[PDB]
RNA sequence: AUUGAAAUAAUAAAAGGGUUGGGUUUUAAAAUCGUUGUAAAGCAGAUUUGUUUAUAUAUUUAAUUU
RNA sequence: AAUCUAAAUAAAUAAUAAAUUAAAAUAAAAAUUUUAAAAAAAAUUAAAAAAUUAAAAUAGGGCAAGUCCUACUCUCCUUU
């Protein structure tokens, strides 16, 4: 009696936000709360020194973006190398801590920005890298406590 | 059967043997004893965890809820927890004697005290504790740094004597100096509230009464001396009272072999 | 949910034994490069005293020097052992079951009752397509259950389940040899880490999924052939140098036929194409004729 | 809203236990239910009888 | 029926006959009459054998008068009321004819999560059973039972047998009157009274739908399989399920959330291993032979029996109803076990 | 005595939900065409004495501060 | 983004027992309920949605007989 619902379980761990010209996601390129917070397997790159794809990874968790707090989001990621030498299998769930990604988002200072590809790199159960090296630029908003003070703060972030 | 020595069981008993401040924040103490755990068990003591070690000696005059936990252990944890030679070891409940009665229910005339004043050493400061009582002596007491008056090998030496059979032992303080010149006044002069002092068995003495007491006590003099200290220190002499009397021996007798020589006879019974 | 019967064999022994209790001879139908992995768990002890009939299936692609041994032991035991290339098919393998009775049955109290045949063995590697092979054919042409053949209902043509009681296959008609079924009893699905390796090896269980994947058996089949040579001539038929370091450029110098999106400047093979190939072409006696058991010198 | 009408999932008013047995309203709209003692499908919700507290077992 | 009415016309037994003498008992209610005459049996006891029909009857005329509880005697037909005297035979007749040291009864006390004068609710720790299998040996739940008579009841009694890995929660009747009453509540169910989690390994087919699979027991252990699609008839008896995937890794795995609509043996994981192929987490009584526990970035030493079977026996609706009108569903939060793979996945543990 | 037979697998018509038991559920072009609610009757100088509240969550996190 | 108004002219279709109603709550009849009863207070108009009203005593299993079906040894009037 009463359907009440069906799978209501991805409304927990998904940010849905209607549409109704009000709520509504947006291209980012407007403000804060840029859009799109790409909620699906989206093979990100890998970017630190491993033998993880650093052109494919796959993803796990149904949401990634700042404006929807990267900052706590135990994001998990799944490894599937295309090939990765013929050091990590191709088939293990490592956490990430994103750095970038090609949409447009917008920050609270007005200073757009968008990246060739959007990359992470996968870290361990403590939040620490299982690399050495970082072969990319990082997005400012990798400076929280939760992913510093294991990170190296590879280099030059933007 | 308990073949680990990092159960907590038998963590619990070491932290319950050895360590004495989280003896006392769980009100326990270890007791060791195949007929030392009886004698206790019998004027109504049950322990909260009696360890038998896994073997022959199984008696069951208590069992079925016998504040249970009657567990089986290994040899090798019957070795760790329990330095001691039985196979029958326990914890008990802590009881306890009011700081009060010290204060204020001083009877007169046949109070005898004693002190035992010094960094002591277990099995010799059980020893004590047992005679003491063994005597009806009232209002044993602490010092600055004796060993805990629960301690499993003064619970070895005392053989039954902690626990109130006869015992309305007493434990004190720690001041401000890192000493103890404020143990005393807040009770010692108390302690001549009802009148006499002496301080003997200190391997060094000086006024030495020595054991040559004639008159059988004009028996209704209601005043009686107290105990004493064990090392050279006149800390005893700080103290408002003017007696000094420090008691020796008579023959070669050296440390230990001084006490219960004078105890046995410098105790209540003056009457003969 | 269809899945087959799911146990320990090991519990399915005194239940075996009442089923031999009444039969004859005991047949079997294994994989000559799988000689004791594809055998029930009591194969020893099982019946010691019937007449086994048992066959290996696919031997051609089985080593010859562990065929000896194999071979012999059992032609010692007098329990008999059959090898079979099945290219020329099971028609000769049930020729056998025509000549490997008529020397060693006892005779017939009653000119014209049965050799009532108990027939074992996993139903992937050849057992299965033995009985409905014979087991259709005999819809047609009839010898016993003496009815129009008419009776079969919709949509079955054959029935492997849910019936399979007093159910046989009257494999010959003067000396009647019929043959039991055996309810499918073996590959447990609770095998062994290694035993799902040769399994999936030899073409047997060919499920190669995230339960067991390609990279699993692939590692197996390269580091079982330690020996570079005659193994390395596969390679070297496809440009190899001879000798492969280890698995990451042997799987990696064949994706000739492998391959994904790679830039024209760097390309990023695909070696899950190079995998299955690896993987599939041993499983067609082509790289190796070598078997993968141990062969137990020793009774065990 | 202080007016209220946060209503229950349907009694109204219970009455006393009169032992395992405990009355109800149950006043919602109809009913339709069963009975231990005679089983017959009993329209009549507004007065059903619980048994010990299984709202399984009616009147 | 007929015949179990055969045997008692052909029984003289003792038959004690009891004559209805004219003053003190004629017009007495017949559970007067049987309560102060047979003093041994209980009067529930008393009460079903007169409903049963294992009755003690009256006779007055040619045929037999089963009665209810409070038919009255008649006017000294010496209307005898027969009773049985020696049931045991053919007959069958009915039902009524160590030490828990503490860190147990405390043990057995942080396993309650719901309690009230007729049920009580506990949270099974995954690896504990419930019938001892070394019958002196095992620490059980029957064996921890004397610890959960809070307020003096008599000795709950188990009423559904949770398997050894199924963690999860359980229902004690706390009453052999209760107990009797809480059977229609498991057995067969047409809609779903419970929910099972759990994390197959392997993203099954559609993530709704129902699973019926025809379970055969061959002892030992044999546990067939769909065969017949309509049944077997003889030995089988199936066992339906409401599966819903909740939330699925992305290919390997899979919280999967069913509503066992039967109450057949391992139903749970034997047809999540046939669901897909794709078994529980650490599922090596059916599946569990994939890997050790399926090759994952999870705790990984010994594995071979390190991962713990991911099954819980997580909601329960009581028919007990609440204060507010709503029925009573526990919520058993999960093992450790689960949080550790929930959390590794970031997935909110609804508790 | 006076035709004798066959799961004749599908149809039909019945019942039914110690022999004995698997099934649980309800529809496929809708001018709305009655109520319904939603919006509306086009500039009112001006919310809201009293009607009526689809209004809706109170917490799974991260990082601090004693 | 792009195409498909309205009004003006022209005009069909299925449907139609009528209502004095019809908001909303709420119990009462082999009954399935169209009504009636208490208690309420329910306004016109246009537009747009289809929640309710106007289109079968059914679906699925388990049993047993029947028609359909094949088969002839014994049946009846075949004609050719």
């Amino acid at each position: 009696g009463n359907p009440v619902n069906k799978t209501w379980f991805r409304h927990n761990l998904i940010i849905r936000r209607k549409g109704s010209y009000r709520s509504r996601w947006g291209n980012g390129t407007e403000g804060y709360g840029a859009g799109v917070p790409l909620s699906d397997q989206v093979k990100l790159h890998c970017v630190d020194n491993t033998n993880c794809k650093h052109v494919r990874l796959i993803a796990k968790a149904t949401a990634e973006r700042f404006a929807h707090c990267r900052v706590f989001p135990a994001v998990a990621h799944r490894v599937s190398v295309q090939r990765f030498k013929g050091r990590v299998k191709p088939g293990n769930i490592y956490w990430v801590c994103l750095f970038t990604r090609r949409q447009t988002n917008t920050r609270m200072s007005g200073l757009q920005t968008n990246f060739d590809r959007n990359t992470c790199i996968i870290m361990n159960d403590q939040r620490v890298p299982l690399g050495t090296r970082v072969m990319y630029c990082a997005g400012r908003h990798v400076n929280h406590k939760y992913h510093l003070k294991a990170v190296v703060l590879a280099n030059f972030f933007v | 059967v308990i073949d680990d020595v990092n159960h907590a069981l038998v963590q619990h008993f070491l932290k319950l043997s050895t360590n004495d401040k989280y003896r006392q924040a769980r009100q326990m103490l270890v007791i060791g004893g195949r007929a030392m755990i009886e004698e206790l068990c019998r004027a109504g003591h049950r322990p909260r965890h009696l360890m038998v070690e896994c073997g022959k000696p199984i008696p069951e005059f208590l069992h079925d809820r016998r504040k249970t936990d009657v567990v089986l252990v290994d040899r090798s944890v019957s070795v760790a927890v329990t330095p001691g030679s039985d196979g029958y070891v326990g914890d008990f409940a802590i009881p306890t004697p009011p700081m009060k009665e010290k204060l204020i229910a001083n009877h007169q005339r046949l109070n005898r005290v004693l002190v035992l004043d010094n960094i002591e050493d277990p099995g010799v400061l059980g020893t004590l504790l047992r005679t003491a009582s063994g005597y009806q002596y009232d209002a044993i007491i602490a010092t600055n740094h004796c060993a805990d008056l629960y301690d499993h090998r003064v619970v070895r030496a005392a053989r039954g004597a902690h626990f109130q059979t006869s015992v309305p032992i007493y434990t004190l303080k720690d001041e401000d100096g890192d000493d103890v010149y404020g143990l005393l006044n807040h009770i010692v002069e108390r302690n001549n509230l009802l009148p006499l002092c002496y301080i003997a068995q200190a391997d060094a003495a000086g006024v030495d009464g020595e054991t040559a007491g004639t008159q059988t006590g004009f028996v209704s003099s209601p005043e009686a001396p107290v105990g004493r200290v064990f090392r050279s220190s006149v800390v005893g002499a700080a103290p408002v009272p003017l007696p000094a009397p420090r008691q020796s021996d008579s023959s070669y007798a050296a440390s230990l072999s001084r006490e219960l020589a004078s105890v046995s006879q410098a105790r209540e019974e003056l009457l003969s | 949910g269809a899945a087959w019967y799911l146990g320990h064999m090991q519990s399915a022994a005194n239940m075996l034994a009442d089923k031999v209790k009444d039969a004859d001879f005991i047949l079997e139908i294994r994989d000559a490069r799988l000689p004791f992995t594809t055998e029930n768990p009591n194969i020893r002890k099982l019946t010691a005293g019937k007449p086994r009939l048992i066959i290996f299936n696919k031997a051609e692609l089985s080593n010859e020097d562990s065929n000896r041994a194999i071979q012999e032991y059992y032609e010692r035991n007098g329990a008999f052992a059959l090898f079979t290339s099945a290219r020329r098919c099971w028609r000769d393998v049930v020729e056998a079951v025509q000549r490997f009775t008529t020397h060693i049955l006892p005779p017939l109290p009653y000119k014209t009752v049965a050799h009532v045949g108990l027939v074992v063995g996993m139903p992937n590697v050849g057992k299965s397509t033995l009985i409905n092979s014979l087991r259709l054919a005999h819809e047609y042409q009839f010898h016993r259950e003496d009815f129009r053949r008419s009776r079969s209902p919709e949509t079955v043509s054959i029935t492997p389940g849910t019936t399979r009681g007093m159910k046989l296959v009257p494999l010959s008609k003067d000396p009647p040899v019929v043959l039991y079924d055996t309810p499918g009893l073996t590959l447990p699905g609770c095998f062994t880490k290694e035993s799902g390796l040769k399994l999936a090896a030899c073409g047997i269980i060919p499920t190669n999924d995230v339960s067991l994947p390609q990279g699993m058996v692939a590692r197996y089949i390269y580091d079982i052939l330690v020996a570079s040579g005659s193994s390395e001539h596969m390679a070297e038929c496809l440009h190899l140098p001879r000798v492969p370091i280890s698995f990451d450029d042997c799987v990696a110098m064949i994706c000739e036929r492998s391959g994904t999106s790679g830039q024209t400047e760097m390309g990023n093979l695909d070696p899950v194409r190079a995998h299955r190939f690896f993987v599939h072409d041993f499983i067609m006696g082509n790289l190796g004729k070598i078997t993968l058991d141990v062969l137990p010198r020793r009774l065990l | 809203a202080a007016a209220a009408a946060a209503a229950a999932a349907a009694a109204a008013a219970a009455a006393a236990a009169a032992a395992a047995a405990a009355a109800a309203a149950a006043a919602a709209a109809a009913a339709a239910a069963a009975a231990a003692a005679a089983a017959a499908a009993a329209a009549a919700a507004a007065a059903a009888a619980a048994a010990a507290a299984a709202a399984a077992a009616a009147a | 029926l007929s015949l179990q009415a055969r045997e008692e016309l052909s029984r003289k037994s003792n038959e004690l006959q009891y004559h209805v003498v004219t003053q003190d008992w004629f017009g007495q209610r017949v559970d007067d009459f049987v309560t102060q005459h047979h003093p041994e049996w209980d009067y529930e006891t008393v009460k079903r054998l007169v409903q049963q029909g294992h009755i003690y009857r009256y006779r007055k005329n040619g045929k037999k008068r089963y009665t209810r509880l409070t038919d009255r005697l008649e006017f000294d037909e010496l209307v005898v009321v027969p009773t049985a005297s020696f049931w045991e035979r053919q007959l069958a007749p009915p039902s009524g004819v160590f030490h828990l040291s503490a860190k147990t009864r405390e043990m057995a006390q942080e396993m309650v999560l719901f309690k009230n004068e007729h049920v009580i609710v506990i949270n099974k720790p995954s690896g504990v059973p419930i019938m001892p299998t070394h019958d002196p040996l095992a620490m059980n739940i029957t064996d921890l039972l004397p610890a959960w008579r809070y307020t003096n009841t008599q000795t709950p009694v188990i009423c559904h047998n949770l398997d050894t890995e199924t963690s999860g929660c359980v229902v004690l009747a706390r009453s052999a009157n209760t107990h009797r009453m809480l059977g229609r509540m498991f057995v067969k169910r047409v809609v779903p009274n419970s929910v099972y989690w759990g994390f197959a390994v392997g993203k099954p087919p559609v993530n709704f739908g129902r699973i019926r699979m025809h379970f055969e027991v061959q002892k030992g252990q044999g546990g067939d399989v769909i065969v017949a699609r309509p049944t077997p008839t003889a030995d089988s008896k199936v066992g339906i399920a409401e599966f819903v995937v909740n939330a699925s890794a992305l290919e390997f795995g899979s919280f999967i959330s069913f509503y066992p609509l039967t109450t057949r043996r391992h139903q749970e994981r034997i047809m999540a291993a046939h669901a897909l192929r794709a078994p529980l987490l650490g599922d090596a009584k059916y599946g569990g032979e994939s890997a050790f526990p399926h090759s994952l970035s999870l705790f990984w030493d010994p594995a071979r029996k390190d991962v713990p079977l991911h099954l819980h026996h997580r909601k329960i609706q009581l028919p007990y109803k609440n204060g507010a009108g709503e029925f009573v569903c526990v919520t058993a939060p999960l093992p450790p076990h689960m949080e550790k793979t929930f959390k590794r996945l970031g997935w909110p543990v609804d508790a």
